[PDB]
């Protein structure tokens, strides 16, 4: 029925919590090897997941999968992955979405703050813009839906609320987030849901850019 | 209360009140939502956003109202809290 396996991951990854949070709507059951650290670059690890990237997913019956979108798919069930070929065309859709218009952005605006980056004050602010077109996108769409699609939760909110984690906490203070009150309240909703609480736990929106 | 749900301005209060919720009480479906949503009878105009984007919601639910959580409450201690309310 549901999967069951472990997922390696350093703690407190967004990309661990599109997997959790999905679980937690399929019930399956994944456990979390975290505490591990740069055990990436061990042989067993790269024979089973090449990439050396995190998180990676280990079935109890050997199956191995390595991308973060495709465990979250895989510990899902079909009410998440989209029960028609209509809305599972939908999730892949905002899942996508996700990765190539927020993730890009995102970063560059938020490791700075993280010190990940550097700091480019151009890029830095084009990265705004970006951003700040992305909540544009999203507030425009969800002015007549409650979640991305259908009425129910689908792997889309849970992977987009997932990549807008860091800038939701970090970054986007109200000054800033004014503009997009139905991607907030959106945004609000999801983490609210007792599936996503469990993984994300209270999630404090930014009060002063950092 | 609202209001009048079936009157415009009442609708206008539910819209308001709805811009930064999903539901009407929490974050989850409720039986608050299945009274509300009965009181309003046929779906709000689009311009009233939230209140039709919030309606198709519940309506997604109806087959499975008597199940939602809580129990139903009179419709004035549903949104923002009246001045004068007795009780």
């Amino acid at each position: 029925a549901m999967a069951a396996g472990t997922l390696y991951t350093y703690p407190e990854n967004w990309r661990a919590f599109k997997a959790l949070i999905a679980a937690q709507y399929s019930g399956a059951q994944v456990r979390v090897l975290s505490a591990f650290g740069q055990t990436n670059r061990t042989p067993e690890f790269l024979r089973k997941f090449p990439a050396g990237k995190v998180p990676a997913f280990e079935g109890d019956d050997g199956f191995c999968v390595f991308e973060s979108n495709a465990i979250a798919y895989y510990v899902s069930n079909e009410e998440l992955r989209g029960s028609t070929p209509e809305a599972a065309a939908q999730v892949v859709q905002w899942v996508s979405f996700a990765d190539s218009d927020i993730v890009p952005p995102a970063s560059t605006w938020v490791f700075p703050t993280l010190g990940i980056m550097h700091h480019n004050k151009q890029a830095t602010e084009n990265a705004k813009e970006e951003v700040r077109r992305i909540l544009g996108l999203l507030d425009a769409y969800l002015k007549t839906r409650t979640f991305l699609v259908g009425e129910r939760v689908t792997l889309a909110d849970i992977t987009v609320v997932c990549t807008l984690l860091w800038l939701y906490k970090q970054v986007l203070e109200p000054s800033f987030r004014q503009a997009f009150p139905n991607t907030n309240r959106w945004f609000l909703t999801c983490i609210n849901q007792p599936q996503f609480r469990a993984v994300l736990g209270e999630v404090k929106l930014c009060e002063k850019m950092a | 209360g609202f209001g009048d749900l079936k009157s415009p301005a009442g609708l206008q209060v539910l819209n308001d009140y709805l811009a930064d919720k999903s539901y009407i009480e929490g974050y989850v479906p409720s039986q608050a939502d299945v009274a509300v949503f009965e009181a309003v009878s046929s779906p709000p105009p689009a311009d009233l956003c939230h209140a039709l984007r919030w309606y198709n919601h519940i309506k997604s639910y109806e087959k499975e109202k008597a199940s939602l959580p809580g129990v139903k409450k009179a419709l004035g201690k549903y949104g923002p809290a009246d001045v004068e309310d007795t009780t």
